[PDB]
């Protein structure tokens, strides 16, 4: 008689997990395609710059 | 015969010449100085790679025997072969009491040198290398001969029937005798200390550490000794008795130089090869 | 090289100086021992302020101009699988036992035995993918409760197939042998065993020899001898 | 016995409920419906910088915010301050305790945490009038070794522990003013969201709870795994994180719809995971694993577009920089690289 | 923190002292220490440097030869030798503290300082103005000019401004010409392109009336510049 409360408490909380709102999976991989796309003009490992603007090409010494 | 002693000193080159490649890039490519072992061995691959080098000038005195390259040319070559020579020596003793002082004083004397004597160490080698080598061996020039083609072989200074003697007992000294003492009495106390720690703390598989070491111990020693050994005792026993210069002897003279040379293939095969560096190559 | 200005001259200083105090500070840590001890709880594990001395809890002495650390471990109460390896370059784990309570057979559990667990937990520490190459030093127990337990009640043939009873010699001949043969390597790992008495300064000399005879160990198979 | 045995029921009944709840809206695939998109190039990055001076397994490290300082932990006892730019180092903290296992850096660049093993977390103070580095306070309360830290501000800080517990602190005073239970094994990693008002957590239980730092009470559990978590972290955009187990698995998760995404193995590697990074632009997911390699894997199409081999010993920890530019990798033999 | 000078007094042209600096409450053993000549009524004059761990020792042109500087650690003293004095060495010595790494702040605290009087290529030192009459609730601009760019490919550039008051040291106002110093009012403001360069004080005060130096960190013959003395 000393774990129903912890029975009780995850209960509970099972309860309350299920009261949440969900959306579809197409449409949550389109918005991240979307970022992806929208954010990969800026992204120094995705595009190779050139040596002027890059701080750690390696040196003669 | 003549054709095969100089098949022998080219295949003995190309082996040595490889051998110490091989170890040298290995060492510097993976390890970089991971501990002082690998720095002797180091030190001691460096030398025994520019033996390799000298000898394929040794073969134009081996075979056509005239001497075309001049006085520069072999002056040059005697010395770096002595150098080099004496510095293997000197890092075959270095190494052995480093050994030593490793093993048996482990507690006092292995924390002054493990830090960053070994490059001093180094230094100081390859400084009293120089400076019993050129002082005395820079007298040599061509010499003329009865066969009347010219030759590389150490002029003789005045009252050189003294001097030959003195020089020749002088690099007796320097060269072979003092390093056995040390080299038996360091591996003799090692293998002392390996038997006194064994029996100190009840050890089930001290009978069968003991073993390994003193065969390796065995197996330098031998391969030191029958490499360095037929050399000097040839030029003691020609000084001693004078003996006419014969086809045989020339032929058994050439058998001695590369005897003598074979020592350095022979160090980077056992001294590397055998130690923790197996799991490593 | 030149190009640097007057400010990143001494910003190198800096860190010329500060590379060196690095490299002096480390070359001091490697002439330490480090002692890894482990036990059943009350085993004697507690007993350290006594014997050598005149979280992760740590220790410092010196003995014959030697430094030693020693972590006891045996508090953590967490899973030793997320943190074992932490411990992947020590010298000599120790591994206090007491089975001289052998007899009383009580887990705890109502159901195990002191003897078992303990062989349990010694063939789990022993045979890691880590700690190998690394030699381990065991204390048994004060001798005595042993004396006056075998005597009064021969109950040493709870043990399984076991062939002689009521003697010390043969039961703690008996016991090392157990412990000596559950090693999977027996090749390339050693393992020292103790028997701890009342004096002070017996539990420490046995300590010494075993960590000089570990490092002699090393120091031959480091150059090439072995 | 028959409450406790209703009270399970009663709990299956709502796990039935979640399962059938979740498999509802599960209509597509990503990989069905990113195969439109053309295949990023094989990336190939070069060694630039090479960061030497540790004495010992190099277990953590961290980017500072201007992303040219950055703080790497090591279990010799020594925490280095470096300058990536020029490889100088700029301040070496000595420790108390020598063992650790994490670090952070202050956004701001006044302050950096450490803590392990020792279950105390301890802050230092990098601007003195007096010259040198001084802790300002120790943080005590946690039972088991700690795993994780993060400065949320400049006066708080979030940690994870091994006794399956995560805690808010209040550095000006140093009472926890927050504590996350559920876990059922131990808490290994954690990271902040950008707004810093989310953060999860990978346990040992392959479990992944999505925790709210203002009331304290859990909202979510994402599940999938079949072994330890070791490894975790944000999507840039703040709806998604990527987790790294002991199954030579890596996983992405969702947080808007409750579902599966992506699967990043390969029948050539059967290693753990150590660490798991991001990429500005989210396109390319980075993992270090103890098989001595790390991999570059396209986030989209579940692919190794390179490798990145450096190192003869494990990985143990990596960075991204906020610009994006470079990306930093530490092991165990000691040696701290940066490619590009 | 704090930094008290000892050795002063009258000196004669054949006469030799030891001036003495004692360093209280703060690491000493790891900054670097300056020497700065000011003679009276004029400007100031760089002396000498000494690095942290002694490792590196400067002198100027002027002084060469003549003075030698050292560092005692453990006593936490420091040190200057005199061998010969012209009659153009008078002046109010200061001991300046400074530390070097990436984002530092050099020169931050300058000592109280102590009196000596003695009985009777290079950038250069210019300023335009000499004296301004100003009137406390408005703004004040300062310029300093130099003859080479003071800007490297990396992108800092060495621009020192910092003001004294009478009857005390000199304190620092901003470093490199974009920062300001810790505990300096939001009031000042620095800025500047090349080889013009400006300080702008966007509201004054009773407390604001002083000399303003330049000075230049490029090379290490350090050359401070001339007065810019405001009057109330
Ligand atoms: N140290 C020393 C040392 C100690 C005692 C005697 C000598 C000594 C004296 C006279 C020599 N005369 C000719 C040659 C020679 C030259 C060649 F091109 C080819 C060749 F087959 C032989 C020698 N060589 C070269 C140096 C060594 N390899 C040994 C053989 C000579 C060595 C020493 O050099």
């Amino acid at each position: 008689t000393a774990s129903i409360a912890q029975a009780r408490k995850l209960v509970e909380q099972l309860k309350m997990e299920a009261n949440i709102d969900r959306i579809k999976v197409s449409k949550a991989a389109a918005d991240l395609m979307a970022y992806c796309e929208a954010h990969a003009k800026e992204d120094p490992l995705l595009t190779p710059v050139p040596a002027s603007e890059n701080p750690f090409r390696e040196k003669k010494f | 015969s003549n054709a095969v002693l100089t098949f022998i000193y080219f295949v003995v080159c190309i082996i040595g010449l490889c051998g110490n490649t091989l170890v040298i890039y290995v060492i510097l490519r993976y390890a970089k100085m991971k501990t002082i072992t690998n720095i002797y061995i180091l030190n001691l691959a460096i030398a025994d790679e520019l033996f390799m080098l000298g000898l394929p000038f040794l073969a134009m005195q081996v075979a056509l025997v005239h001497w075309p390259f001049g006085k520069a040319i072999c002056r040059v070559v005697m010395t770096v072969d002595g150098i080099n020579q004496f510095t293997s020596i000197f890092c075959l003793t270095v190494m052995s009491i480093d050994r030593y002082l490793a093993v048996v004083h482990p507690i006092k004397s292995a924390k002054w040198r493990r830090p960053r004597t070994a490059k001093m160490i180094t230094m100081a080698v390859w400084g009293v290398s120089l400076l019993v080598i050129l002082p005395i061996m820079i007298y040599a020039g061509l010499r003329s001969n009865q066969w009347g083609r010219s030759s590389c072989t150490i002029n003789w200074p005045g009252e050189s029937g003294a001097w030959y003697t003195g020089f020749i007992i002088y690099t007796f000294i320097l060269g072979f005798l003092v390093p056995l003492t040390i080299i038996c009495l360091c591996y003799l106390f090692i293998i002392i200390k390996v038997k006194s720690s064994g029996i100190r703390v009840g050890s089930s598989k001290r009978k069968k550490s003991e073993k390994k070491v003193t065969r390796m111990v065995s197996i330098v020693v031998a391969v030191f000794i029958f490499c360095w050994l037929p050399f000097y005792i040839f030029n003691v026993s020609s000084v001693s008795m004078a003996i006419s210069p014969t086809p045989a002897l020339k032929g058994m003279f050439d058998f001695v130089v590369v005897l003598t040379y074979a020592n350095s293939c022979a160090n980077p095969i056992l001294y590397a090869f055998l130690s923790d560096n197996f799991k490593k190559s | 090289g030149c190009t640097l200005s007057a400010e990143d001259k001494a910003a190198v200083e800096r860190s010329k100086m500060i590379d060196r105090n690095l490299r002096e500070d480390g070359e001091k840590a490697a002439r330490e021992v480090k002692l890894l001890l482990l036990g059943a709880g009350e085993s004697g594990k507690n007993t350290i302020v006594k014997q050598m001395k005149i979280g992760i809890v740590e220790t410092h002495f010196t003995f014959k101009d030697l430094h030693f650390k020693m972590f006891d471990v045996g508090a953590q109460r967490s899973e030793r699988k997320k943190w074992i390896h932490c411990f992947e370059g020590v010298t000599a784990i120790i591994f206090c036992v007491a089975l001289s309570d052998y007899d009383l057979v009580l887990a705890e559990d109502e159901e195990m035995n002191r003897m078992h667990a303990s062989m349990k937990l010694f063939d789990s520490i022993c045979n890691n993918k880590w700690f190998t190459d690394t030699s381990i030093i065991l204390f048994l127990n004060k001798k005595d409760l042993f004396e006056e337990k075998i005597k009064k009640s021969p109950l040493t043939i709870c043990y399984p197939e076991y062939a002689g009873s009521n003697t010390y010699e043969e039961a703690a001949a008996y016991i090392q042998c157990q412990f000596e043969d559950l090693n999977k390597r027996k090749d390339t790992k050693e393992i020292y065993t103790h028997f701890t008495c009342s004096t002070d300064t017996k539990n420490v000399q046995f300590v010494f020899d075993a960590v000089t005879d570990v490092i002699i160990k090393n120091n031959l198979k480091d150059c090439g001898l072995f | 016995g028959s409450e406790l045995d209703q009270l399970r029921q009663e709990a299956e009944q709502l796990k039935n409920q979640i399962r059938d709840a979740r498999k509802a809206c599960a209509d597509a695939t990503l990989s069905q419906i990113t195969n439109n998109i053309d295949p990023v190039g094989r990336i190939q990055m070069r060694t630039r910088r090479t960061l030497r001076g540790h004495l010992a397994k190099i277990y953590a490290m961290h980017w500072g915010t201007d992303s040219r300082l950055l703080v790497s932990a090591s279990q010799d006892g020594k925490l280095i301050i470096w300058d990536s730019y020029t490889t100088n180092k700029v301040h070496a903290i000595p420790l108390r305790s020598s063992w650790v296992m994490t670090c952070a850096y202050a956004p701001s660049g006044n302050y950096v945490a450490c803590g392990g093993l020792d279950n105390i977390c301890s802050i230092y103070n990098l601007k003195t009038r007096e010259g040198n580095v001084r802790v300002s306070r120790e943080l005590a309360g946690h039972t088991g070794y700690l795993s994780c830290c993060r400065f949320l501000d400049d006066n708080q800080i979030v940690t994870s522990s091994g006794d399956t517990t995560c805690a808010l602190w209040d550095i000006e005073t140093g009472q926890q003013t927050t504590t996350f239970t559920g876990h059922t094994g131990d808490v290994m990693s954690l990271s902040l969201a950008p707004d810093t008002r989310l953060f999860v957590s990978g346990a040992c239980d392959a479990s992944a709870k999505l925790w709210d730092v203002r009331e304290g009470m859990c909202r979510q559990t994402f599940t999938g795994h079949e072994s330890d978590i070791n490894a975790i972290c944000f999507f840039p955009n703040g709806n998604a994180f990527a987790t790294g187990s002991d199954d030579a698995t890596c996983r992405l998760f969702d947080l808007r719809a409750d579902q599966e995404l992506m699967t990043y193995s390969h029948d050539n590697i059967i290693c753990g995971i150590t660490s798991v990074s991001f990429s500005k632009s989210g396109r390319l997911l980075l993992a270090g694993y103890d098989d001595f390699n790390c991999n570059v894997w396209d986030a989209l199409k579940a692919d190794r577009a390179g490798v990145l081999a450096g190192h003869d010993n494990r990985v143990s920890c990596l960075g991204v920089t906020d610009d994006g530019m470079a990306v930093a990798t530490g092991s165990w033999d000691s040696f701290l690289k940066i490619w590009n | 923190v704090q930094l008290v000078e000892s050795g002063g007094g009258l000196v004669q042209p054949g006469g030799s002292r030891k001036l003495s600096c004692s360093a209280s409450g703060f690491a000493f053993s790891s900054f670097g220490m300056h020497w700065v000549r000011q003679a009276p009524e004029k400007g100031l004059e760089w002396v000498a440097y000494i690095s942290s761990g002694s490792g590196t020792i400067y002198y100027a042109d002027t002084v060469k030869g003549r003075f030698t500087i050292s560092r005692d650690d453990p006593k936490n003293t420091l040190f200057l030798q005199m061998t010969s004095l012209r009659s153009e060495d008078t002046a109010m010595y200061y001991c300046v503290r400074s530390i070097y790494y990436y984002g530092s702040s050099p020169f931050d605290f300058w000592g109280q300082g102590t009196t000596l009087t003695v009985s009777s290529s290079d950038i250069v030192m210019t300023q335009a103005t000499s004296s301004v009459p100003v009137t406390p609730g408005e703004s004040v601009s300062i310029s300093c000019r130099s003859s080479k760019s003071l800007l490297h490919s990396n992108g800092n550039t060495y621009l020192y401004w910092f003001l004294q008051r009478p009857g005390q040291s000199p304190q620092l106002l901003i470093y490199r010409m974009s920062n300001l110093a810790s505990g300096v009012p939001d009031r000042f403001s620095g800025s500047g392109s090349g080889t013009a360069f400006t300080l702008t004080i966007s509201r004054l005060e009773a407390e604001d009336v002083g000399v303003y130096y330049c000075m230049q960190h490029l090379e290490y013959p350090l050359t401070f510049g001339a007065g810019t003395k405001l009057e109330l």
